[PDB]
Protein backbone atom coordinates (compact mmCIF):
# COMPACT_ATOMS: atom_id res chain seq x y z
CA UNK A 1 0.00 0.00 0.00
CA UNK A 2 1.45 3.18 -1.14
CA UNK A 3 -1.08 5.78 -0.79
CA UNK A 4 -0.65 9.31 -3.65
CA UNK A 5 -2.43 12.14 -2.37
CA UNK A 6 -2.17 15.75 -4.72
CA UNK A 7 -2.55 18.98 -3.60
CA UNK A 8 -4.45 21.16 -4.50
CA UNK A 9 -7.76 19.48 -5.78
CA UNK A 10 -8.03 22.70 -8.05
CA UNK A 11 -6.84 26.45 -8.62
CA UNK A 12 -6.81 29.11 -11.14
CA UNK A 13 -4.14 30.97 -12.23
CA UNK A 14 -3.61 33.53 -14.61
CA UNK A 15 -1.19 33.21 -17.75
CA UNK A 16 1.93 34.27 -17.02
CA UNK A 17 1.75 33.83 -13.98
CA UNK A 18 3.48 30.64 -12.13
CA UNK A 19 1.91 27.40 -10.81
CA UNK A 20 3.02 24.65 -7.99
CA UNK A 21 1.59 21.67 -7.35
CA UNK A 22 2.51 18.90 -4.63
CA UNK A 23 2.12 15.42 -4.43
CA UNK A 24 3.21 13.23 -1.51
CA UNK A 25 3.60 9.67 -0.75
CA UNK A 26 3.01 7.50 1.84
CA UNK A 27 6.67 5.93 1.87
CA UNK A 28 10.00 7.52 0.18
CA UNK A 29 9.84 6.36 -3.05
CA UNK A 30 13.81 7.17 -3.51
CA UNK A 31 15.64 3.69 -4.74
CA UNK A 32 18.81 3.35 -2.89
CA UNK A 33 19.66 0.97 -5.38
CA UNK A 34 19.29 3.45 -8.04
CA UNK A 35 18.97 7.07 -6.68
CA UNK A 36 16.70 7.96 -8.38
CA UNK A 37 12.91 8.95 -7.22
CA UNK A 38 10.01 6.46 -8.79
CA UNK A 39 7.82 9.59 -9.50
CA UNK A 40 6.05 10.75 -12.67
CA UNK A 41 4.04 13.76 -13.86
CA UNK A 42 1.52 13.19 -16.69
CA UNK A 43 -0.34 16.06 -17.71
CA UNK A 44 -4.37 15.32 -19.43
CA UNK A 45 -6.20 18.04 -21.49
CA UNK A 46 -9.89 17.75 -21.48
CA UNK A 47 -11.30 15.14 -23.62
CA UNK A 48 -7.40 13.74 -24.19
CA UNK A 49 -5.56 10.83 -22.87
CA UNK A 50 -2.55 11.36 -20.23
CA UNK A 51 0.77 12.94 -21.69
CA UNK A 52 4.05 12.11 -20.27
CA UNK A 53 5.37 15.45 -18.82
CA UNK A 54 8.32 14.08 -15.84
CA UNK A 55 9.52 11.07 -14.78
CA UNK A 56 11.86 10.37 -11.88
CA UNK A 57 10.51 13.55 -10.45
CA UNK A 58 12.00 16.39 -12.20
CA UNK A 59 13.68 14.94 -15.80
CA UNK A 60 11.78 16.52 -18.46
CA UNK A 61 10.26 14.26 -21.18
CA UNK A 62 11.50 15.44 -24.81
CA UNK A 63 9.17 18.29 -26.27
CA UNK A 64 7.90 19.06 -23.21
CA UNK A 65 8.72 22.81 -22.59
CA UNK A 66 11.40 24.19 -19.75
CA UNK A 67 8.17 25.76 -18.45
CA UNK A 68 7.66 22.69 -16.26
CA UNK A 69 10.01 21.79 -13.35
CA UNK A 70 9.34 18.73 -11.57
CA UNK A 71 11.33 19.06 -8.33
CA UNK A 72 11.04 16.91 -4.54
CA UNK A 73 12.31 13.99 -3.61
CA UNK A 74 11.14 11.52 -0.79
CA UNK A 75 7.55 11.54 0.04
CA UNK A 76 7.10 15.08 -1.19
CA UNK A 77 7.23 16.21 -4.74
CA UNK A 78 6.08 19.48 -7.21
CA UNK A 79 5.38 20.23 -10.54
CA UNK A 80 6.07 23.81 -11.18
CA UNK A 81 4.75 25.81 -14.10
CA UNK A 82 6.97 29.23 -14.42
CA UNK A 83 5.02 30.83 -16.90
CA UNK A 84 1.06 29.40 -17.40
CA UNK A 85 0.14 29.15 -20.68
CA UNK A 86 -4.07 29.37 -21.60
CA UNK A 87 -3.08 25.61 -23.57
CA UNK A 88 -1.87 24.19 -20.16
CA UNK A 89 -5.52 24.03 -18.70
CA UNK A 90 -5.92 20.42 -17.56
CA UNK A 91 -5.91 17.64 -14.72
CA UNK A 92 -2.11 17.09 -13.93
CA UNK A 93 -1.36 13.23 -11.82
CA UNK A 94 1.53 12.28 -10.02
CA UNK A 95 2.06 8.30 -9.80
CA UNK A 96 4.87 6.43 -8.23
CA UNK A 97 6.18 3.35 -9.87
CA UNK A 98 8.68 2.17 -6.94
CA UNK A 99 6.63 -0.32 -5.80
CA UNK A 100 3.92 -1.09 -8.61
CA UNK A 101 2.49 1.96 -9.65
CA UNK A 102 0.07 3.95 -8.02
CA UNK A 103 -1.84 7.48 -9.12
CA UNK A 104 -2.47 10.72 -7.24
CA UNK A 105 -6.10 11.98 -7.28
CA UNK A 106 -5.22 14.65 -9.62
CA UNK A 107 -4.67 18.76 -9.70
CA UNK A 108 -7.22 20.58 -11.83
CA UNK A 109 -5.29 23.50 -13.57
CA UNK A 110 -7.94 25.83 -14.35
CA UNK A 111 -7.13 29.25 -16.16
CA UNK A 112 -7.96 32.76 -15.35
CA UNK A 113 -9.00 35.78 -17.91
CA UNK A 114 -10.77 38.93 -17.67
CA UNK A 115 -14.34 38.40 -17.76
CA UNK A 116 -16.37 37.86 -20.91
CA UNK A 117 -19.66 38.07 -22.04
CA UNK A 118 -21.99 35.45 -23.69
CA UNK A 119 -22.98 35.27 -27.21
CA UNK A 120 -26.89 33.65 -27.03
CA UNK A 121 -28.00 31.70 -29.78
CA UNK A 122 -31.70 30.24 -29.36
CA UNK A 123 -33.02 27.51 -31.13
CA UNK A 124 -36.58 26.24 -31.91
CA UNK A 125 -37.61 22.25 -32.44
CA UNK A 126 -37.11 20.97 -35.55
CA UNK A 127 -39.86 19.66 -38.09
CA UNK A 128 -38.51 16.50 -37.58
CA UNK A 129 -38.46 16.24 -33.87
CA UNK A 130 -42.21 17.59 -34.23
CA UNK A 131 -43.62 15.13 -35.93
CA UNK A 132 -42.19 12.25 -33.71
CA UNK A 133 -44.10 14.16 -30.73
CA UNK A 134 -41.25 15.76 -29.13
CA UNK A 135 -40.08 19.79 -29.16
CA UNK A 136 -36.25 20.62 -27.98
CA UNK A 137 -36.06 24.39 -27.66
CA UNK A 138 -31.62 25.00 -26.72
CA UNK A 139 -29.95 27.93 -26.05
CA UNK A 140 -26.60 28.48 -26.79
CA UNK A 141 -24.31 30.40 -23.87
CA UNK A 142 -21.20 30.63 -25.78
CA UNK A 143 -17.52 31.88 -24.67
CA UNK A 144 -18.19 33.83 -21.61
CA UNK A 145 -15.87 34.55 -18.35
CA UNK A 146 -16.35 33.27 -15.93
CA UNK A 147 -17.95 30.10 -15.78
CA UNK A 148 -20.98 31.35 -13.06
CA UNK A 149 -24.34 31.66 -15.26
CA UNK A 150 -27.77 32.08 -15.35
CA UNK A 151 -30.44 31.04 -17.47
CA UNK A 152 -34.23 32.07 -17.00
CA UNK A 153 -36.63 30.14 -19.84
CA UNK A 154 -39.67 32.30 -20.39
CA UNK A 155 -43.13 30.75 -22.53
CA UNK A 156 -45.44 33.33 -23.29
CA UNK A 157 -43.64 35.99 -20.91
CA UNK A 158 -43.39 33.37 -17.94
CA UNK A 159 -40.89 31.58 -16.11
CA UNK A 160 -40.77 27.64 -16.70
CA UNK A 161 -38.37 25.04 -14.84
CA UNK A 162 -39.86 21.77 -15.88
CA UNK A 163 -37.20 19.98 -18.45
CA UNK A 164 -34.93 22.38 -18.46
CA UNK A 165 -31.46 20.67 -18.65
CA UNK A 166 -28.10 22.63 -18.91
CA UNK A 167 -24.58 21.38 -19.68
CA UNK A 168 -21.18 23.51 -19.34
CA UNK A 169 -18.32 22.59 -21.22
CA UNK A 170 -14.91 22.41 -20.09
CA UNK A 171 -12.41 25.55 -20.64
CA UNK A 172 -11.52 26.44 -23.87
CA UNK A 173 -7.87 25.75 -24.19
CA UNK A 174 -7.59 28.57 -26.82
CA UNK A 175 -9.16 31.36 -24.97
CA UNK A 176 -10.11 29.86 -21.90
CA UNK A 177 -13.59 30.45 -22.17
CA UNK A 178 -16.60 28.72 -20.91
CA UNK A 179 -19.87 27.71 -23.28
CA UNK A 180 -23.25 26.51 -22.17
CA UNK A 181 -26.38 24.68 -23.60
CA UNK A 182 -30.03 25.42 -22.06
CA UNK A 183 -32.05 22.26 -23.14
CA UNK A 184 -36.10 22.97 -22.48
CA UNK A 185 -37.79 19.53 -24.13
CA UNK A 186 -41.21 19.94 -24.16
CA UNK A 187 -44.25 17.51 -25.85
CA UNK A 188 -45.33 18.64 -29.30
CA UNK A 189 -49.04 19.44 -27.78
CA UNK A 190 -47.28 21.88 -25.10
CA UNK A 191 -45.20 23.46 -27.70
CA UNK A 192 -47.89 24.39 -29.70
CA UNK A 193 -50.24 25.53 -27.34
CA UNK A 194 -47.95 28.77 -26.94
CA UNK A 195 -46.69 30.86 -29.05
CA UNK A 196 -43.38 32.53 -27.69
CA UNK A 197 -40.18 31.13 -26.22
CA UNK A 198 -37.55 33.10 -24.65
CA UNK A 199 -33.97 32.30 -23.24
CA UNK A 200 -32.34 34.75 -20.83
CA UNK A 201 -28.90 34.65 -19.69
CA UNK A 202 -27.77 36.90 -16.76
CA UNK A 203 -23.94 37.27 -15.70
CA UNK A 204 -21.71 39.17 -13.98
CA UNK A 205 -20.81 41.02 -17.13
CA UNK A 206 -24.20 43.20 -17.36
CA UNK A 207 -26.48 44.34 -15.10
CA UNK A 208 -29.05 43.75 -18.23
CA UNK A 209 -29.60 40.27 -18.72
CA UNK A 210 -29.03 38.96 -22.74
CA UNK A 211 -32.34 37.98 -24.41
CA UNK A 212 -33.07 36.03 -27.07
CA UNK A 213 -36.58 34.90 -28.66
CA UNK A 214 -38.37 33.63 -31.34
CA UNK A 215 -41.76 33.24 -32.23
CA UNK A 216 -43.56 29.85 -32.99
CA UNK A 217 -44.84 31.35 -36.08
CA UNK B 1 4.92 6.35 -34.90
CA UNK B 2 4.11 4.34 -31.86
CA UNK B 3 0.61 3.71 -31.84
CA UNK B 4 -1.43 2.29 -28.91
CA UNK B 5 -5.33 1.22 -29.75
CA UNK B 6 -7.88 -0.43 -27.44
CA UNK B 7 -10.81 -1.47 -28.67
CA UNK B 8 -13.65 -3.84 -27.29
CA UNK B 9 -15.56 -1.30 -24.91
CA UNK B 10 -19.59 -0.52 -24.91
CA UNK B 11 -22.37 -1.93 -22.86
CA UNK B 12 -22.13 -4.54 -20.58
CA UNK B 13 -24.66 -6.20 -17.96
CA UNK B 14 -23.56 -6.26 -14.43
CA UNK B 15 -22.48 -9.42 -13.37
CA UNK B 16 -21.45 -9.68 -16.75
CA UNK B 17 -17.87 -10.15 -18.63
CA UNK B 18 -15.99 -8.25 -21.02
CA UNK B 19 -12.59 -8.72 -22.76
CA UNK B 20 -10.77 -5.52 -24.10
CA UNK B 21 -7.68 -5.44 -26.52
CA UNK B 22 -4.74 -3.09 -27.12
CA UNK B 23 -2.97 -2.95 -30.91
CA UNK B 24 0.53 -1.86 -30.43
CA UNK B 25 3.19 -1.16 -33.34
CA UNK B 26 5.91 0.92 -34.31
CA UNK B 27 8.38 -0.57 -31.27
CA UNK B 28 9.67 -3.35 -30.11
CA UNK B 29 6.96 -5.19 -28.08
CA UNK B 30 7.95 -7.50 -26.64
CA UNK B 31 10.94 -5.65 -24.53
CA UNK B 32 8.18 -3.43 -23.40
CA UNK B 33 5.85 -4.26 -19.52
CA UNK B 34 2.48 -2.86 -20.51
CA UNK B 35 0.28 -1.30 -18.09
CA UNK B 36 -3.72 -1.10 -18.16
CA UNK B 37 -5.55 2.07 -16.77
CA UNK B 38 -9.13 3.17 -15.92
CA UNK B 39 -10.52 6.06 -15.37
CA UNK B 40 -14.30 6.87 -14.23
CA UNK B 41 -15.78 9.96 -16.27
CA UNK B 42 -14.66 12.64 -14.40
CA UNK B 43 -13.07 10.90 -11.91
CA UNK B 44 -8.70 9.93 -11.59
CA UNK B 45 -6.84 7.37 -13.22
CA UNK B 46 -6.62 3.89 -11.32
CA UNK B 47 -3.76 1.39 -11.75
CA UNK B 48 -4.98 -2.12 -12.99
CA UNK B 49 -1.96 -3.62 -13.83
CA UNK B 50 0.67 -4.48 -15.84
CA UNK B 51 2.69 -7.33 -17.75
CA UNK B 52 6.42 -7.77 -17.93
CA UNK B 53 8.79 -8.22 -20.75
CA UNK B 54 10.31 -11.20 -22.26
CA UNK B 55 13.50 -10.77 -20.05
CA UNK B 56 10.85 -10.80 -17.16
CA UNK B 57 9.03 -13.81 -18.25
CA UNK B 58 5.45 -11.78 -19.30
CA UNK B 59 4.55 -11.82 -15.42
CA UNK B 60 1.52 -10.55 -14.49
CA UNK B 61 0.95 -7.93 -11.42
CA UNK B 62 -2.54 -6.69 -9.80
CA UNK B 63 -3.91 -3.83 -8.32
CA UNK B 64 -5.59 -5.01 -5.06
CA UNK B 65 -9.28 -3.29 -5.91
CA UNK B 66 -9.21 -5.55 -9.40
CA UNK B 67 -6.88 -8.72 -8.59
CA UNK B 68 -8.32 -11.67 -8.61
CA UNK B 69 -11.06 -10.53 -10.91
CA UNK B 70 -9.44 -9.45 -13.88
CA UNK B 71 -6.81 -11.10 -16.24
CA UNK B 72 -4.24 -9.59 -18.38
CA UNK B 73 -2.20 -11.59 -21.55
CA UNK B 74 -0.52 -10.32 -24.52
CA UNK B 75 0.28 -11.81 -27.78
CA UNK B 76 3.84 -11.68 -28.55
CA UNK B 77 3.38 -12.45 -32.15
CA UNK B 78 0.89 -10.05 -32.87
CA UNK B 79 1.94 -7.38 -30.44
CA UNK B 80 -1.15 -7.45 -28.75
CA UNK B 81 -2.50 -6.66 -25.06
CA UNK B 82 -5.55 -7.50 -23.45
CA UNK B 83 -7.61 -7.18 -20.49
CA UNK B 84 -10.09 -9.62 -19.18
CA UNK B 85 -12.61 -8.31 -16.83
CA UNK B 86 -15.26 -10.27 -15.20
CA UNK B 87 -18.27 -9.86 -12.37
CA UNK B 88 -18.30 -6.32 -13.32
CA UNK B 89 -20.35 -3.49 -11.38
CA UNK B 90 -20.85 -0.15 -11.57
CA UNK B 91 -17.70 1.16 -10.00
CA UNK B 92 -16.05 -0.70 -13.19
CA UNK B 93 -17.57 2.11 -15.44
CA UNK B 94 -14.78 3.74 -17.01
CA UNK B 95 -12.74 4.82 -19.88
CA UNK B 96 -9.74 2.19 -20.22
CA UNK B 97 -6.14 3.15 -21.58
CA UNK B 98 -3.29 0.60 -22.30
CA UNK B 99 -0.34 2.54 -21.40
CA UNK B 100 3.42 1.43 -22.65
CA UNK B 101 5.25 0.73 -19.29
CA UNK B 102 8.86 -0.79 -18.17
CA UNK B 103 11.59 -1.46 -20.57
CA UNK B 104 13.99 -2.67 -17.94
CA UNK B 105 15.70 0.86 -17.16
CA UNK B 106 13.16 4.05 -17.82
CA UNK B 107 10.24 4.46 -15.36
CA UNK B 108 7.83 6.18 -17.18
CA UNK B 109 4.51 5.38 -19.18
CA UNK B 110 6.29 6.99 -22.52
CA UNK B 111 3.12 6.46 -24.54
CA UNK B 112 -0.96 5.64 -23.86
CA UNK B 113 -3.79 4.66 -26.11
CA UNK B 114 -6.66 6.49 -26.71
CA UNK B 115 -8.99 4.50 -24.55
CA UNK B 116 -11.73 2.60 -24.71
CA UNK B 117 -15.25 3.19 -22.73
CA UNK B 118 -16.84 0.91 -20.61
CA UNK B 119 -20.63 0.96 -19.11
CA UNK B 120 -22.21 -1.60 -16.99
CA UNK B 121 -25.91 -0.91 -17.10
CA UNK B 122 -28.57 -3.10 -17.69
CA UNK B 123 -29.91 -0.47 -19.69
CA UNK B 124 -30.44 -1.06 -23.13
CA UNK B 125 -27.96 0.10 -26.34
CA UNK B 126 -30.37 2.99 -27.70
CA UNK B 127 -29.46 5.17 -31.18
CA UNK B 128 -29.96 8.80 -31.06
CA UNK B 129 -31.92 11.20 -32.98
CA UNK B 130 -30.24 13.48 -34.86
CA UNK B 131 -31.64 17.10 -35.22
CA UNK B 132 -30.73 20.22 -36.76
CA UNK B 133 -30.16 23.15 -35.03
CA UNK B 134 -30.75 25.79 -37.80
CA UNK B 135 -31.02 29.55 -37.14
CA UNK B 136 -33.21 33.00 -37.46
CA UNK B 137 -31.99 36.98 -37.44
CA UNK B 138 -27.17 39.72 -38.34
CA UNK B 139 -23.72 39.27 -36.81
CA UNK B 140 -20.72 39.01 -38.80
CA UNK B 141 -20.68 35.30 -37.72
CA UNK B 142 -23.50 32.46 -37.26
CA UNK B 143 -23.75 29.98 -35.01
CA UNK B 144 -25.25 26.23 -35.96
CA UNK B 145 -25.75 22.73 -33.98
CA UNK B 146 -26.60 19.27 -33.79
CA UNK B 147 -28.85 18.15 -31.19
CA UNK B 148 -28.57 14.85 -30.32
CA UNK B 149 -30.94 13.22 -28.52
CA UNK B 150 -31.80 9.76 -26.83
CA UNK B 151 -29.07 7.56 -27.20
CA UNK B 152 -27.13 4.68 -25.16
CA UNK B 153 -24.86 4.08 -23.86
CA UNK B 154 -21.95 7.06 -24.57
CA UNK B 155 -19.86 7.97 -26.65
CA UNK B 156 -20.77 9.48 -29.27
CA UNK B 157 -18.85 11.27 -31.69
CA UNK B 158 -19.71 14.88 -33.47
CA UNK B 159 -17.89 16.29 -36.65
CA UNK B 160 -18.86 19.03 -38.82
CA UNK B 161 -18.14 18.70 -42.53
CA UNK B 162 -16.10 15.70 -41.87
CA UNK B 163 -13.75 17.23 -39.44
CA UNK B 164 -13.21 20.23 -41.94
CA UNK B 165 -14.68 22.69 -39.39
CA UNK B 166 -12.16 22.28 -36.50
CA UNK B 167 -12.46 25.61 -34.98
CA UNK B 168 -15.70 27.38 -33.63
CA UNK B 169 -16.90 24.03 -32.47
CA UNK B 170 -18.58 23.53 -28.77
CA UNK B 171 -19.76 19.83 -28.63
CA UNK B 172 -21.33 19.97 -25.46
CA UNK B 173 -21.27 16.97 -22.64
CA UNK B 174 -24.08 14.89 -22.45
CA UNK B 175 -27.01 14.77 -19.79
CA UNK B 176 -28.50 11.97 -18.56
CA UNK B 177 -32.18 11.50 -18.26
CA UNK B 178 -34.42 8.62 -17.59
CA UNK B 179 -31.44 6.04 -18.70
CA UNK B 180 -30.96 8.15 -21.79
CA UNK B 181 -28.10 10.66 -22.93
CA UNK B 182 -28.83 13.59 -24.84
CA UNK B 183 -26.11 16.22 -25.94
CA UNK B 184 -25.58 19.15 -28.32
CA UNK B 185 -22.67 20.54 -30.48
CA UNK B 186 -22.23 23.42 -31.84
CA UNK B 187 -20.26 25.88 -34.45
CA UNK B 188 -19.80 29.31 -35.62
CA UNK B 189 -19.01 29.78 -39.36
CA UNK B 190 -18.45 33.68 -40.81
CA UNK B 191 -22.23 34.85 -42.00
CA UNK B 192 -20.97 34.73 -45.56
CA UNK B 193 -20.06 31.56 -45.79
CA UNK B 194 -23.87 29.91 -44.81
CA UNK B 195 -25.94 28.88 -46.22
CA UNK B 196 -24.02 29.50 -49.42
CA UNK B 197 -21.68 26.93 -48.38
CA UNK B 198 -23.27 23.74 -46.82
CA UNK B 199 -22.46 22.56 -43.22
CA UNK B 200 -23.12 19.39 -41.51
CA UNK B 201 -22.90 17.45 -38.49
CA UNK B 202 -21.69 13.97 -38.49
CA UNK B 203 -22.50 11.78 -35.40
CA UNK B 204 -21.41 8.92 -34.50
CA UNK B 205 -23.12 5.89 -32.08
CA UNK B 206 -20.77 3.07 -32.38
CA UNK B 207 -22.74 1.01 -29.73
CA UNK B 208 -25.51 1.21 -32.41
CA UNK B 209 -22.67 1.28 -35.64
CA UNK B 210 -25.20 4.59 -36.23
CA UNK B 211 -23.85 7.07 -38.76
CA UNK B 212 -26.12 10.11 -39.29
CA UNK B 213 -24.98 13.50 -41.30
CA UNK B 214 -27.26 15.94 -41.04
CA UNK B 215 -27.57 19.14 -43.40
CA UNK B 216 -28.53 22.18 -41.78
CA UNK B 217 -30.95 24.32 -44.25
CA UNK B 218 -32.22 27.58 -43.77
CA UNK B 219 -35.46 27.45 -41.93
C1 LIG C 1 15.12 -9.74 -7.83
C2 LIG C 1 16.60 -9.55 -7.55
C3 LIG C 1 17.06 -8.13 -7.24
O1 LIG C 1 16.66 -7.24 -8.31
C4 LIG C 1 17.43 -5.98 -8.12
C5 LIG C 1 16.97 -5.44 -6.75
O2 LIG C 1 15.76 -5.20 -6.58
O3 LIG C 1 17.91 -5.22 -5.89
C6 LIG C 1 16.98 -4.92 -9.14
C7 LIG C 1 17.26 -5.46 -10.53
O4 LIG C 1 16.86 -4.53 -11.48
C8 LIG C 1 16.48 -4.97 -12.77
C9 LIG C 1 17.56 -5.82 -13.49
O5 LIG C 1 17.45 -7.07 -13.44
O6 LIG C 1 18.48 -5.19 -14.10
C10 LIG C 1 16.26 -3.67 -13.57
C11 LIG C 1 15.15 -2.83 -12.87
O7 LIG C 1 15.00 -1.57 -13.52
C12 LIG C 1 13.86 -3.69 -12.83
O8 LIG C 1 13.42 -3.99 -14.16
C13 LIG C 1 14.16 -4.94 -12.03
C14 LIG C 1 12.92 -5.90 -11.92
O9 LIG C 1 12.64 -6.40 -13.22
C15 LIG C 1 11.67 -5.26 -11.30
O10 LIG C 1 11.06 -4.11 -11.95
C16 LIG C 1 9.86 -3.83 -11.21
C17 LIG C 1 8.93 -5.07 -11.21
O11 LIG C 1 8.93 -5.81 -12.22
O12 LIG C 1 8.22 -5.20 -10.16
C18 LIG C 1 9.12 -2.72 -11.95
C19 LIG C 1 9.98 -1.46 -11.97
O13 LIG C 1 9.33 -0.40 -12.66
C20 LIG C 1 10.30 -1.08 -10.54
O14 LIG C 1 9.08 -0.91 -9.80
C21 LIG C 1 11.02 -2.29 -9.86
C22 LIG C 1 11.34 -1.93 -8.40
O15 LIG C 1 12.15 -0.73 -8.35
C23 LIG C 1 12.12 -3.09 -7.77
O16 LIG C 1 13.31 -3.33 -8.53
O17 LIG C 1 10.19 -3.47 -9.89
O18 LIG C 1 15.24 -5.71 -12.60
C24 LIG C 1 18.79 -5.75 -10.56
O19 LIG C 1 19.54 -4.53 -10.37
C25 LIG C 1 19.20 -6.77 -9.47
C26 LIG C 1 20.75 -6.89 -9.46
O20 LIG C 1 21.24 -7.46 -10.70
C27 LIG C 1 21.20 -7.79 -8.31
O21 LIG C 1 20.63 -9.09 -8.44
O22 LIG C 1 18.83 -6.24 -8.19
ZN1 LIG D 1 -48.67 25.63 -21.48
Amino acid sequence: DIVMTQSPSSLAVSAGEKVTMNCKSSQSLLNSRTRKNYLAWYQQKPGQSPKLLIYWASTRESGVPDRFTGSGSGTDFALTISSVQAEDLAVYYCKQSYNLRTFGGGTKLEIKRADAAPTVSIFPPSSEQLTSGGASVVCFLNNFYPKDINVKWKIDGSERANGVLNSWTDQDSKDSTYSMTSTLTLTKDEYERHNSYTCEASHKTSTSPIVKSFNRN
Amino acid sequence: EVKLVESGGGLVQPGGSLRLACATSGFTFTDYYMSWVRQPPGKALEWLGFIRNKAKGYTTEYSASVKGRFTISRDNSQSSLYLQMNTLRAEDSATYYCARDHDGYYERFAYWGQGTLVTVSAAATTPPSVYPLAPGATNSMVTLGCLVKGYFPEPVTVTWNSGSLSTGVHTFPAVLSSDLYTLTSSVTVPSKTWPSETVTCNVAHPASSTKVDKKIVPR
